[PDB]
């Protein structure tokens, strides 16, 4: 029952609001969280899922809670429209886990990025040291399209764990309008 | 529907590099580089041929598209009821997409606001004055769009072209000025837009000058690019002197308009000699007799209680009046625009007055401190 | 009041309807009255501002309760020069 506090980041960005996932990108998503939500409550009942989203503000939809429900709930009408937010996404992620009350358990976040980012390369730099220096390990799923070959997230994450990191992953999005369950069969296994 | 977009595909000469992009768009299965798209192949300026043809096509767009804004709907439709111009087949045509899109996005302004674009062709007084009212109590809670205030100021204008109205144009006037910065056009729409700005808004009621437009700074290449006639006459109605030399200059210039607005302009200067003869004379011993208000409104001697009693119907002097001297009492003054030597007064008289407050303060302090203790 | 001071307000109107602040200081370095209230409206601009959604201030005390009289006045003990008459408002003449 490994310590963390899994922090789901939905997708609510407007490039998803197309149909080249297999219905809707938003429901392949949403099973995705469900898949996640039990994976992470079999892997531990004691650490705890809220979640937060990158559309225009990166609002706290749900608190970090242990139940279900309330996932359930806001994973329906999300309004996948608007802009995509990353840089203070990781921001608003980290001090949203730095309000927890066990701070033993890992700041674990997931990432879901289905839209062109306009982040500057030393903004996520010193994103990359500051979580460096934030104790952090965060995977992040990408989704739907970006500039193809998804560039500044290989980036992020080479630059975000060197030395010994072995926490942080990049699960890019494969091209190819696949099964959900395939898209989460390698992430299901590790990161 | 493939062959449909294959037939019209073939355009010409090297256009065909983003047909041929279209030919893969809708096979990915992608609805905003589409949208983009869409948006290319309609922005395109041309005679757009081909926009009334693939308007087919994009119904069969709007079958499995079925999330995307109608924003684009928009920067479609100008074009293409820009190719149709058929008051018939157009608001049909209308009124289904009215009826077929139900997204997040308030989409019934654009809606009336296609109203009002085929409402340029026909029809400027039909439905007006009961299907502008609805839009702005749309408009709600976000006015941040933009699109929809321009939209809708562009038919309030129209409204504003509906003769019988002149106030409406300066109020929503200024609101469209201050929702724009850079009119982002090629320059020339700016200079007769301002230009019939001040034309308009300065035939408008309760307006004299509100110099903060005077004073507006996005229109200050305007005022240097005008002709500058109108800047002039308008720093003379800021002024406020009668004097008949530009006012006479401007009927020089605007033909149109002024004589059927002459008597109502030199009265609203006749009233506003008041509110800057008492703004000069510095408050204290202010109370003007006749000869200084025949004077300077050039107007005779049983027409100067019309003239102040007017200002008195609209509120723009607060005072009162006898007549063994025919001194009219001054209890009022109008709040004015700031001015250097204003600065300098403001801090001067507010130094003056509270050095005094501390200086009385302190001896009351001093004199009976030791009986609090 | 900062610039980030209107979001919390903006979050919890779904709560209250008119959603009211207490501005108030720790320190008492304050010779004012502490514990100021605003309250957001909005005044739209002659210039065309789209909406200006300002906080004002409405006016602010402190109240009174009999319980909580007991309370705070047993909690003082300090200070009483006002023996309540001709007296009791010159100290706050010189304020």
């Amino acid at each position: 029952m490994v310590l963390e506090s899994t922090m789901v980041c939905v997708d609510n960005s407007e490039y998803m609001r197309n149909g080249d996932f297999l219905p809707t990108r938003l429901q392949a998503q949403q099973d995705a969280v469900n898949i996640v939500c039990h994976s992470k409550t079999r892997s531990n009942p004691e650490n705890n899922v809220g979640l937060i989203t990158l559309a225009n503000d990166c609002e706290v939809l749900t608190t970090l809670t242990p139940d279900t429900g309330r996932i359930l709930s806001k994973l329906h009408t999300v309004q996948p429209k608007g802009k995509i937010t990353f840089c203070t996404g990781i921001r608003v992620a980290h001090l949203a886990l730095k309000h927890r009350q066990g701070k033993n358990h890992k700041m674990r976040i997931i990432a879901f990025v289905g839209s062109p980012v306009e982040d500057n390369e030393k903004d996520l730099v010193k994103l990359a040291k500051r979580l460096k220096k934030e104790k952090v390990n965060v995977d992040i799923i990408n989704f739907g399209e970006e500039e193809v070959n998804t560039e500044k997230l290989t980036a992020f994450v080479n630059t975000l764990n060197g030395k010994d990191g072995t926490g942080s992953h990049l699960v890019t999005v494969p091209p190819g309008p696949s099964l959900a369950d395939a898209l989460i069969s390698s992430p299901i296994l590790a990161g | 529907v493939p062959g449909f977009l294959q037939q019209s595909q073939n355009s010409g000469p090297g256009q065909p590099a983003v047909w041929h992009r279209l030919e893969e768009l809708y096979t990915k299965k992608l609805w905003h580089q589409l949208t983009l798209q869409v948006l290319d192949f309609v922005q395109d300026p041309c005679f757009a041929q081909g926009d009334g043809l693939i308007k087919l096509y994009e119904n069969f767009i709007s079958e499995f598209e079925h999330r995307v804004n109608p924003l684009s709907l928009v920067e479609i439709i100008l074009h293409v009821v820009r190719q149709m111009t058929d008051p018939n087949v157009a608001l049909t045509f209308l009124e289904k997409t009215r009826e077929k899109v139900k997204s997040s996005d308030e989409a019934v302004i654009l809606c009336k606001t296609a109203i009002g674009a085929l409402k340029l062709n026909i029809g400027d007084l039909q439905v007006t004055k009961e299907t502008i009212e609805d839009v702005e109590e749309m408009l709600n809670n976000l006015p941040g769009v933009t699109s929809v205030h321009s939209r809708f100021y562009d038919l309030s204008s129209k409204y504003y072209q509906t003769i019988g109205n002149h106030a409406s144009y300066y109020k929503d006037a200024l609101r469209f000025l201050g929702c724009v910065d850079i009119k982002d056009l090629p320059v020339s729409e700016q200079q007769e837009r301002a230009f019939t700005l001040g034309l308009a808004g300065l035939l408008g009621e309760g307006v004299f000058n509100f110099g903060e437009l005077l004073m507006h700074p996005v229109l200050e290449s305007l005022r240097n690019t005008d002709r500058q006639w109108l800047i002039d006459t308008l720093y003379a109605f800021n002024s406020g002197n009668v004097e008949r030399f530009q006012t006479l200059k401007t009927a020089w210039g605007q033909q149109p308009d002024l004589a059927a607005n002459e008597a109502q302009l030199l009265r609203k200067i006749q009233l506003l000699c008041l509110m800057e003869m008492t703004f000069t004379r510095p408050a204290n011993h202010r109370q003007l007799t006749f000869e200084e208000i025949a004077k300077s409104a050039k107007i005779t001697v049983n027409e100067v209680e019309l003239l102040v009693m007017k200002a008195l119907s609209v509120g723009l002097v607060k005072g009162s009046i006898d007549e063994v001297d025919k001194r009219v009492h001054m209890t009022w003054v109008q709040p004015r625009v700031l001015d250097l030597q204003q600065i300098k007064g403001m801090k001067d008289r507010l130094e003056f007055w509270c050095t005094d407050v501390k200086s009385m303060e302190m001896l009351v302090e001093h004199q009976a401190h030791d009986i609090l203790t | 009041l900062h610039k980030n001071d209107i979001a919390i307000n903006e979050l919890m109107k779904r709560y209250c309807p008119n959603s009211v602040l207490v501005i108030i200081d720790v320190k008492p370095k304050d010779l004012g009255l502490p514990t100021e209230a605003y309250i957001s409206v909005e005044e739209v601009h002659d210039d065309g501002t789209p909406t200006s959604k300002t906080f004002e201030h409405v006016t602010s005390e402190i109240g009174a309760e009999e319980a909580e009289e007991v309370g705070v006045e047993h909690l003082l003990r300090d200070i009483k020069d006002t023996t309540v008459g001709t007296l009791s408002q010159r100290i706050t003449n010189q304020v």
